[PDB]
């Protein structure tokens, strides 16, 4: 009876592991893309303004 | 003399702090009865589908 | 600002440089001939394709 | 990437379908049950998928 109340805890937080890199890569996917995007965005603020050369 | 007598009194409070952290877990996100429900609707159409055939 | 500035000068002057010692007549000549030789190569790129086509 | 992730997982959940059918048929609800279950998982990675599209 102890065990089966130890082996569940340990059975669920697991599930809950695999479910949290799954929210991990699919995020992952869009964020590498945002932070490209970003980046070549500011350089080309510069460029239509006057600030820096 | 005896580790036991000692450790296992700490272990007993080590458990607290689990199943404080499973509750807030299991509260937080609760999926086996949402999928549950899905899997006897499916079911009773599977059935319908038999008969037919 | 300042350095990015300063970064910009060694370029301008390397830039006005390279072009002087660019001859028209010679460098034409020679960008014609660069680009039949990567003509060659790009036609057997596609065919080592067509390979796995096949 | 979007669109190939969903592609995958809407035809992989529709092989499990036709896995329940079966399982139906032989007599065995282990199956059946598991087949259903593994539906769902997927059911719920292509929906989070047109999201991330």
């Amino acid at each position: 009876a102890q065990q089966r109340t130890m082996s569940e805890n340990l059975r669920r937080n697991l599930a809950a592991l695999e479910a949290k890199i799954s929210e991990a890569k699919t995020k992952k996917n869009m964020l590498q893309a945002r932070a490209k995007a970003a980046k070549a965005n500011a350089e080309l603020q510069q460029t239509l303004g006057g600030l820096g050369t | 003399s005896s580790a036991t007598s000692a450790f296992e009194r700490m272990e007993n409070k080590v458990l607290d702090m689990e199943a404080t952290s499973q509750a807030a877990g299991e509260l937080a996100g609760f999926g086996i009865e949402n999928q549950f429900a899905q899997l006897e609707a499916s079911s009773g159409v599977e059935d319908e589908l038999a008969a037919l055939k | 600002a300042l350095f990015d500035r300063l970064g910009r000068v060694v370029r301008a002057n390397l830039n006005d440089l390279v072009s002087k010692a660019e001859d028209p007549e010679k460098v034409l000549e020679q960008a014609v001939i660069d680009m039949q030789e990567d003509l060659v190569q790009l036609r057997q790129a596609v065919a080592r394709t067509i390979a796995e086509e096949k | 990437r979007t669109e190939q992730r969903l592609n995958q997982d809407t035809q992989e959940a529709k092989k499990w379908e036709d896995r329940a059918k079966l399982a139906l048929t032989n007599g065995e609800e282990n199956l059946a049950r598991e087949a259903l279950a593994r539906k769902k998982s997927l059911t719920d990675t292509a929906a989070a998928y047109q999201t991330q599209l």
